[PDB]
């Protein structure tokens, strides 16, 4: 199985801007199980920001929640992130990770694939 | 088990029961039939089909492919015979080692405190039912998985 990601939606805003990521997942793929977008900074780890198991739990860092909003559509296989009032710690590249079932039978294979991510620059 | 002309050569895989007495089973008729029969793959999985079998001839090799976390039965929809004949009927599948991979590191996650943090178990139901299977059971500490089918 294959599976090829598409990052974008990211650029630049100044803060209390808005953005909206964007990726979309195409490949050989049965479905798409947790998805979740993530975000590094130069010196620091990469970090969760937003979660949607394939049971349909959410999660947000402390540091995002009620900024931004994480949503999934599962028949054109994409996940979104509207990032709202941006703050200047919000500056990194941003990561979209994609669990992809690449069942061919009857089971449940699950490997989680990421992207080239997208910057957002939030400056002064 | 060349008697019965069942295929079955590939490393790691068995019958139960055993190809050698499946080449000790074959009736007045040239026929292999047993009641009950499971194909198994050491280390990977095992199905089980209840009931009266006629193994006669089964291409086992093409037919049957037990994988890490799935099970392919027929490869080919032109290849497989009609609903209750060879291998497309009842089946109780078993697979080993079903477990969560590590969203950045790939490690396969086994503690049973992150298993049941993820619900995985219930991971596993949702994807028994949207296939048509029936779940029947989760063993977090072997990842052992069970679930029954009405065909492949
Ligand atoms: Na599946």
């Amino acid at each position: 199985g294959q599976v090829q990601l598409v990052e974008s939606g990211g650029g630049l805003a100044k803060p209390g801007g808005s953005l909206r990521l964007s990726c979309v997942a195409t490949g050989t793929f049965r479905s798409m199980e947790d998805v979740g977008w993530y975000r590094q900074a130069p010196g620091k780890d990469r970090e969760l920001v937003a979660e949607i198991t394939t049971l349909g739990k959410v999660t947000y860092a402390d540091s995002v929640k009620g900024r931004f909003t994480i949503s999934r559509d599962d028949a054109k296989n994409a996940v979104y992130l509207q990032m709202s009032d941006l703050k200047s710690e919000d500056t990194a590249v941003y990561y979209c990770n994609i669990e992809a079932d690449q069942t061919k039978g009857i089971g449940y294979v699950v490997y989680p694939y990421w992207g080239q991510g997208t910057r957002v620059t939030v400056s002064s | 088990s060349h008697p019965a002309g069942i295929i079955l050569t590939r490393d790691s895989y068995y019958t139960i029961p055993s190809m050698e007495e499946l080449a000790r089973s074959v009736d007045e008729n040239g026929e292999c039939i047993v009641n009950g029969f499971t194909i198994g793959r050491e280390g990977f999985g095992s199905i089980y089909f209840e009931g009266i079998v006629n193994l006669t001839n089964l291409d086992l090799d093409s037919i049957v492919h037990i994988r890490r976390k799935e099970v392919i039965v027929y490869v080919d929809d032109q290849n497989k015979p009609p609903l209750g004949e060879g291998l497309n009927r009842p089946a109780q599948v078993t697979l080993d080692e079903v477990w969560p991979i590590d969203k950045t590191s790939r490690c396969m996650i086994t503690s049973p405190e992150r298993l049941s943090e993820m619900n995985y178990k219930s991971k596993l139901e949702n994807a028994s039912r949207k296939q048509g299977a029936q779940f029947v059971d989760y063993r977090p500490e072997s990842g052992s998985w069970v679930f029954k089918v009405n065909h492949f």
